[PDB]
């Protein structure tokens, strides 16, 4: 099944954060509408944050994540999970091997912010 | 409260 | 019902960050066996990552994350999702008002690491 | 020396912070034109923030920093600081009691913002 | 000349508090003893502490602040100013880009606590 899409609200803000358990350099690119709206690179074996922003979910709210390394794709499990009706997780995990542990690129997605 | 003026 | 409060595999490494949504200075500690092992603070209503630490879960495996503003605890709401059996999140929202967003400090647990 | 007084650009906004490092709870008040804009109140001895906000200087520029504990004033240190021509620090101490180390409320003003 | 370096009393805590200033995601590091002792990473342009922390100099006293936006170190000023031969303050500015208004990662480091 379609992994890494996400629907949220139009016209929302959120964040997206990216951490990084591999020896492969990560890239981790964030669509809104189906555009490029954000781009993390980097590499790391300690969780380190490879990147942070806030966007826009636009007129869609079609949020989507993609992970590739070294132009690979990863494969990606995900999920969205909402706190006492308010809060809200977009998770994503990716593996870019063969060990299963789905960690190599790790992107939460939350709002509402403010 | 506001008069005072506490703010965070 | 308890909140915040999450038993993960000992003597396991874990990521622990979190996010500020709110005019109020958050501060956020993280308790391992129940021994304070991190404290992250803030100010942002943008969805700054105020603070990011890589944790051991120890003997007992036992974490606890807690949310004060200015000395005065906020109402936390929690979950852990697994995927693929594999990947865990340990979610935390909190509150530290009246309007129930329940993003004013936002802290996400995630393992394994590497 | 008339301390905690500083004249910046008019109409201009700035941050002011107050950490606290004392047993006793700190209050300052932040005042724009002789009036009170903002008041903060916390007690720490770990240098907490106990309150952040963005104001602005107004027609005069006028902004001053008051001090007080369970009623009693605190004696006040300050100056004001321009690195490369640009960025501006205005530093607050303040001394409570009798060991002089005036940290126990530590307020930093900073402009421009943006 | 270098900037962002600080030689702190040995074994002394001290706070260490960023602001941003800017469209771009700041990441601010500060390291003791050139080891990473606490990461704050955020984006805003409304003065937002994206970060404060206590830390230890440790043995060797010293302390470095790092910016980089995007991956991309930023342009530092620094200096240090001491009130009433007691208060310590260590101030850090960076540019990520064109406009030299040097806020866009404000950093404040402040000594002694308690
Ligand atoms: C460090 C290793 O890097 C990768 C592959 C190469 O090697 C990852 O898939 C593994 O999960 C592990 O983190
Ligand atoms: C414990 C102390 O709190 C005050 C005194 C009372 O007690 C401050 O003056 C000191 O600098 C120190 O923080
Ligand atoms: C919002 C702007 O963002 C930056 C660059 C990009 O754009 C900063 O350098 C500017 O001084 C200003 O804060
Ligand atoms: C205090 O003002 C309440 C507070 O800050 C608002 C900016 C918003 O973030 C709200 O959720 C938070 O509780
Ligand atoms: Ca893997
Ligand atoms: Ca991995
Ligand atoms: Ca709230
Ligand atoms: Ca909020
Ligand atoms: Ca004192
Ligand atoms: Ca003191
Ligand atoms: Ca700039
Ligand atoms: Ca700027």
């Amino acid at each position: 099944a379609t992994q890494g899409v996400f629907t949220l609200p139009a016209n929302t803000r959120f964040g997206v954060t990216a951490f990084a358990n591999s020896s492969g350099t990560q890239t981790v690119n964030v669509l809104v509408n189906n555009e490029t709206a954000a781009t993390f690179s980097g590499q790391s074996t300690n969780n380190a944050v490879i990147g942070t922003q806030v966007l826009n979910s636009g007129s869609s709210g079609k949020v989507q994540v993609q992970v590739s390394v070294n132009g690979r794709p990863s494969d990606l499990v995900s999920a969205q999970v909402i706190l006492t009706n308010e809060l809200n997780f977009a998770l994503v995990g990716s593996e870019d091997g063969t060990d299963n542990d789905y960690n190599d690129a790790v992107v939460v997605i939350n709002w509402p912010l403010g | 409260k506001k008069c005072k003026l506490c703010l965070k």
